[PDB]
């Protein structure tokens, strides 16, 4: 479903969940959507970080919930 | 032949009549001089039991000069006997005797493996060997005329104790401060017998992170010789521990820690050309969170980064790209000290070109 | 520039429209350097608009207004005044959607430091306050793991010095400073990744102080003082730490393990002994609760099985007893290593052989793949020894014979 | 005053059979005389430099009062005619610090500089003296 | 069981307990105590017991029923209303022959109650055991009444002034009176020595507290400090004479005047108070 991924942008941004999705299926669906690249993100999945190999079922994941979707440039 | 002698000595050596058994044990321990055959076979039932109570103690009185110039394997065997047979309280002084006699520390690692088998099955069997290696260094060896096995055994006894380590650290830096056997032989240990010190790799690392944020002159300057000598010729899996110590430990370390990290990465990227590959990204990650540098501290960061990124052909790619990117990142627009950090980085990179399309990169930096 | 309207429009009328953080970008810097209400000030101390706007959205107006204020420097009584105002819908309502707490405030600490202490209280105020009285509790968990991600993104200051200022003084610093149920969450979490042994030592002093004040305070000030010495926080932080695992956020729930090797690791056996016991009961609670890593933590008792050359009596004994009884056992997930403790441990202590055997037998003995793997060892290992190693033969012979229920039947030595 | 009296404390602490008792007697008697004049002239200076005397002299009344009494108890009868001499130059100066000098309580929030430790050194010299005679006779 | 032990053992303390009653006595006291250890955790039992105990303590005493019957008196009456130490210490001033006035006198032995003085009064058994016992309950009231030094507050100020003046009046009787039957060349010396230094240290922390925050505590501290000077400030002096190798010249308790200075040094801060004038010197 559409997790209320309210990252550093400032709204409560949305998604379309994959119960066997990508390890950053939300990351791709936002990196297209928000714009910041899908390798320079980081989402606080309930308090832990997202495990970018396994998809968002591993989080005990929900629908409409809020990932803490921030990101900083290591190269910068 | 002694194969049959030591053969029957093995089986009777624990399970034997014990009334004439301990007497006949003392009979062979009266015969134990003429050969080094009965040394090990006695030492099994002189690891199990005592054919006499000070029969054991007199036999261990045989044990001190019992192996002054012994062979390799007779080293571990006669050491197991010469220490752990009957380790009394005053057997601590027993330890000191051996430390004078056969401890000139020298296949060879197998020789180290037998030395370790004895020294470390005893290091955690009876605690007195802790006090024993303490008196082996701190009494009269960890100051005056040091054995390389002194440093090795300190790796074993003076660093590798379960709870006998706090004063193990006290004597560990004790002559480690007054120049009692200083790090000029630390290269000799951390070069010649590596995994003989390397299995205690967490101990080398405890020496780094504690005796390396140090404040004595040549103790600090010898502890930085450890992380130097360690992360070069060690194994390439803890080298992430070296180059994540000389990187992140110099990240939030100190004025002293940041100087140590700049100098660590500097001794790496200078004294080691190739090994600066594998951990390149970690120092790249310490190349971001820059809230402590003067034009020599931030310039030291960029001096290291460019010290590697402009050095290899096929390997400079993601580094150099992230480099130009970071320079344009901060020193493109602005931050409270950000433009200072940027211009410093840009100049430092031009020093990287100060050695070519890097003139194009200097065009990019003015860009 | 463009944020004057926060007096009469933005924070007054027809405001709360988002993107005017760009409208703040004429000069997000009105509220370490701050205070332009007309005049680089204290974070929340200042002129007409940039002081009096803080009823609603003074420094940041939206969450994006918040992070834009952080992008503009303009934090003190603003974030705190809102944090009293909005807590679980309007400050950190989610971790992300509502979570200008988890995102915004951890934006603001980015880009002084003792303001973060109030944020802990701004975390502690009703957050973990109402726990005493998409998930209300899950909003607890999101704010908590976010705030822990926030502390961690801080550390990656030495607030612990002020933490020690929060550690001990006058009963203000003295009893209440570790008394945050997630206060200890943040202490352990921040200490997790590195440079934390001073924070460990702080909590060890906290447990020594709870032991002390309670022991004396049985009699020394009852009519005079009130209850809860050091808050009384020994089992307080214990029940709080089950709560950190209970939310299920692993921020420091699996960091809370190394508070036990600084419990039994300097164990003796009142004050100087009940702290090994605090560490042991904490290890047992976080072996029964944090169920995923249990074979990594009960594989950590094997450290006090290795170093128990006369070292580990109470620690290894009561530990392996509780965890081994609670767990089905590595079930040969311990059995790959744990066989030759007999003359390895008893070769130090004669309390070793009896204790290790009477622990690992109700798992490994009744397993029977390592039961004949262990009592094979002793009947070999108690052949020929000293009186310390004849005793292990006696001990394990008795242990096997007593624990293999006999009698025909499926007996101990009949089946 | 400070530079001198500090030098005098340092030199007195520097100096530590019956020739030995004669030596220690001579050196201590020299020292006791030096300190005699020092305290007397300390009746000539004022409030910034009484403190230097308080401090250097607490160091001195405990400088031999445990650091030379090793000798003055051992030659307590056989030398015995200087035991009154060294004791009397003591008792003069000791009157100075206590029976006059520590009048900051008459300093004044600047005389913790010797007040607790000085009263300690005085009671200590008295007691170690009446056990430095009774343990000789 | 209090019925059994109290009935029997008090039967002994009444009529038995001749030369033939020592082990019966000692086991009497140790039983009564170690059953009291949960004898009345609530007030009905605990107060019935402590009343039965003082009721006993009106009767006579002996050389082993001093120390242990006193220890049990301490456990009961000192968890029962833990400021009972000062209360009990008030009872500890009777005709026990020690420097009462004009040098030798009996200003206080153990008999402020005068029937507790029955138990710790009669002769040199009373003197020696109650010198030790005053000393021990002194250190108790000290380490715990010097435990309300951290715990700031207004309850803690009330509690400190109360318990401190109690401990001070205790020391006033136990110094103007006679500590070691006057002298008691080990334990009476030592009670004077340690209890003096402890009294000075505790008095130092309260004077030190004023240094931190000192807006208006001059009334209560005035009561406290004037009392401290007139009672435990002068008399430690007259003590220094009426108590002062071959016999071991170890009067190390003499350099506990440097604790008399610690009180004066802090008092010397005197910020807005002429405490040396509202007190003595």
């Amino acid at each position: 479903m559409q997790i209320f991924v309210k990252t550093l942008t400032g709204k409560t941004i949305t998604l379309e969940v994959e119960p066997s999705d990508t390890i950053e299926n939300v990351k791709a669906k936002i990196q297209d959507k928000e714009g910041i690249p899908p390798d320079q993100q980081r989402l606080i999945f309930a308090g832990k970080q997202l495990e970018d190999g396994r998809t968002l079922s591993d989080y005990n994941i929900q629908k409409e919930s809020t990932l803490h979707l921030v990101l900083r440039l290591r190269g910068g | 032949p002694v194969p049959i002698q030591h053969d029957i000595i093995t089986s009777l050596p624990e399970i034997l009549e014990d009334s004439q058994q301990n007497e006949v044990a003392r009979e062979l321990s009266c015969l134990l001089k003429q050969g080094r055959r009965l040394t090990v076979p006695i030492l099994d039932a002189l690891s199990r039991l005592d054919l006499d109570a000070e029969l054991l103690a007199k036999v261990r009185q045989s044990a001190m000069t019992i192996v002054p110039s012994v062979k390799l394997e007779d080293l571990p065997v006669v050491i197991k006997f010469i220490l752990h047979n009957v380790k009394a309280a005053d057997a601590v002084e027993v330890i000191s005797d051996l430390r004078k006699s056969l401890d000139l520390s020298s296949t060879s690692q197998n020789c180290v493996k037998l030395l370790f088998d004895v020294i470390k099955l005893a290091v955690r069997f009876q605690k007195d060997v802790s006090e024993a290696w303490i008196k082996a260094i701190e009494n009269s060896t960890s100051v005056s005329d040091h054995k390389v096995l002194d440093l090795i055994v300190l790796l074993l006894i003076h660093s590798t104790n379960s709870k006998n380590r706090k004063q193990t650290e006290k004597v560990l830096r004790s002559k480690i401060r007054l120049g009692c056997m200083p790090e000029q032989l630390m290269q000799n240990a951390f070069q010649n017998h590596s995994m003989v010190i390397k299995d205690f790799f967490p101990s080398i690392l405890s020496l780094a992170q504690t005796f390396l944020h140090s404040a004595h002159p040549a103790v600090v300057s010898f502890g930085s010789c450890m992380y130097k000598q360690a992360f070069a010729v060690f194994d390439s899996y803890c080298q992430q521990e070296v180059v994540c110590a000389l990187v992140t430990h110099v990240c939030s370390g100190n004025e002293t820690e940041l100087d140590i990290s700049l100098d660590v990465l500097t001794d790496l990227v200078i004294l080691h050309p190739s090994l600066l590959l594998r951990y390149a990204t970690f120092v790249k990650t310490i190349l971001d969170s820059m809230q402590k540098l003067n034009p020599c501290q931030i310039r030291k960061l960029f001096y290291i980064l460019s010290t590697l990124a402009f050095s290899q052909r096929q390997e400079g790619s993601y580094i150099q790209d992230d480099m130009h990117m970071v320079i344009r990142k901060w020193l493109s627009s602005s931050v409270p000290n950000h433009k200072q950090m940027g211009i410093i980085g840009a100049v430092t990179m031009m020093g990287s070109v100060a050695l070519i399309e890097c003139d194009g990169q200097l065009s990019t930096l003015l860009d | 520039e463009l944020a004057t309207l926060f007096v009469e429009v933005i924070k007054r009328g027809s405001l709360s429209n988002g993107k005017s953080l760009e409208l703040f970008s004429t000069v997000t810097a009105l509220s370490k350097e701050s205070l332009a209400y007309g005049k680089e000030l204290n974070g929340e101390e200042k002129k007409q608009l940039i002081n009096t706007l803080c009823s609603s959205k003074w420094d940041p107006q939206c969450v994006i207004h918040l992070a834009n204020m952080f992008r503009d420097i303009p934090s003190g009584e603003e974030l705190q005044f809102v944090v009293e105002k909005v807590l679980r819908m309007f400050s950190k309502l989610d971790l992300q959607e509502i979570p200008p707490l988890v995102y915004q405030l951890l934006l603001l600490s980015a880009k002084s430091k003792k303001t973060v202490l109030e944020g802990i209280i701004s975390f502690f105020n009703q957050l973990d306050k109402r726990q005493k009285e998409t998930v209300p509790l899950d909003q607890l968990r999101h704010v908590e793991g976010t705030v822990i991600l926030h502390i961690v993104s801080a550390i990656n200051q030495d607030i612990g010095e002020e933490l020690i200022k929060h550690l001990k003084t006058e009963q203000q610093k003295d009893p209440g400073k570790a008394l945050c149920p997630f206060s200890v969450s943040l202490l352990l979490s921040t200490a997790v990744k590195h440079r934390l042994q001073e924070q460990i030592f702080d909590f060890l002093k906290t447990s020594i102080t709870r032991s002390c004040k309670d022991l004396q305070i049985l009699q020394a000030s009852k009519f005079l003082q009130d209850l809860c010495p050091q808050q009384y926080d020994v089992t307080a932080v214990i029940l709080e730490v089950v709560k950190n695992s209970a939310f299920g956020w692993d921020h420091v729930t699996q960091g809370l393990v190394d508070l036990g090797f600084s419990l039994m690791e300097s164990y003796e056996p009142m004050p100087a002994q009940q702290a090994c016991k605090l560490g042991a009961s904490i290890l047992l609670e976080t072996f029964k609760v944090h169920e995923p890593i249990r074979s990594d933590i009960l594989e950590q008792v094997l450290n006090r099985v290795l170093t128990k050359a006369a070292s580990p009596v109470s620690h290894f004994i009561d530990l392996l007893s509780n965890i081994v009884v609670s767990a089905p056992l590595v079930l040969q997930n311990s059995s790959s290593r744990v066989t030759e403790t007999f003359d390895n441990l008893s070769f130090l202590p004669i309390d070793t052989v009896q204790g290790l055997l009477r622990a690992v037998q109700p798992l490994l003995k009744v397993s029977m793949s390592v039961r004949d793997s262990l009592i094979l060892v002793l009947q070999k290992a108690i052949f020929s020894r000293q009186l310390d190693a004849r005793k292990a033969a006696v001990a394990g012979f008795l242990l096997l014979l007593r624990n293999f229920k006999i009698l025909t039947q499926v007996q101990a030595d009949v089946h | 005053f400070r530079v001198m009296m500090a030098q005098l404390e340092s030199s007195v602490k520097s100096i530590p059979g019956e020739v030995q008792l004669e030596k220690l007697l001579k050196w201590n008697i020299a020292v006791r005389n030096f300190h005699i004049l020092i305290n007397l002239v300390k009746v000539f200076d004022s409030r910034p430099v009484l403190s230097i005397c308080l401090k250097y002299g607490r160091l001195f009344v405990e400088a031999f009062l445990k650091l030379a009494m090793p000798l003055l108890d051992h030659s307590f009868k056989k030398h015995r005619d200087d035991v009154q001499s060294l004791l009397k130059t003591l008792q003069l100066s000791t009157r100075q610090l206590h029976h006059m000098c520590g009048h900051s309580k008459i300093q004044d929030l600047g005389l913790t500089n010797h007040v607790p430790l000085l009263k300690k050194s005085l009671e200590q010299f008295v007691y170690r003296v009446k056990a430095m005679l009774a343990f000789n006779h | 069981q209090i019925r059994q032990f109290q009935r029997s053992l008090v039967n002994q303390l009444s009529s038995a307990e001749d030369d033939f009653n020592s082990k019966e006595t000692q086991l009497l006291i140790t039983i009564l105590s170690t059953l009291s250890k949960l004898l009345d955790p609530g007030s009905q039992q605990f107060l019935q017991f402590l009343t039965w105990t003082v009721k006993i303590c009106k009767e006579n005493a002996l050389e082993d029923l001093s120390c242990c019957k006193g220890l049990l008196t301490l456990l009961f009456s000192l968890h029962v209303l833990y400021k009972s130490p000062v209360s009990l210490l008030r009872e500890l001033a009777q005709d026990i022959h020690a420097c009462l006035g004009d040098i030798d006198q009996d200003v206080e032995i153990e008999s402020r109650s005068h029937f507790a003085i029955v138990n710790v009064k009669t002769a040199a058994p009373t003197v020696c055991l109650l010198v030790l016992g005053q000393a021990d309950k002194v250190l108790e009231e000290v380490d715990w009444l010097i435990k309300r030094l951290t715990i700031q507050t207004q309850a803690l100020e009330k509690g400190v002034i109360l318990q401190l003046g109690t401990l001070l009046t205790v020391f006033h009787e136990l110094v103007q009176t006679a500590l070691p039957a006057g002298s008691c060349v080990d334990s009476l010396l030592r009670s004077l020595s340690k209890t003096y230094a402890i009294l000075t240290s505790l008095i130092k922390h309260y004077i030190q507290a004023c240094r931190s925050t000192s807006n208006t505590v001059p009334g209560r501290l005035e009561k406290l400090v004037k009392l401290s000077g007139s009672h435990l400030t002068p008399q430690c002096y007259s003590f220094i004479t009426y108590v002062q190798r071959d016999t071991k010249p170890i009067p190390n308790l003499i350099f506990a005047i440097e604790q008399y200075e610690k009180f004066l040094i802090h008092l010397s801060k005197k910020s807005k108070v002429n405490l040396m004038q509202y007190m003595k010197l």
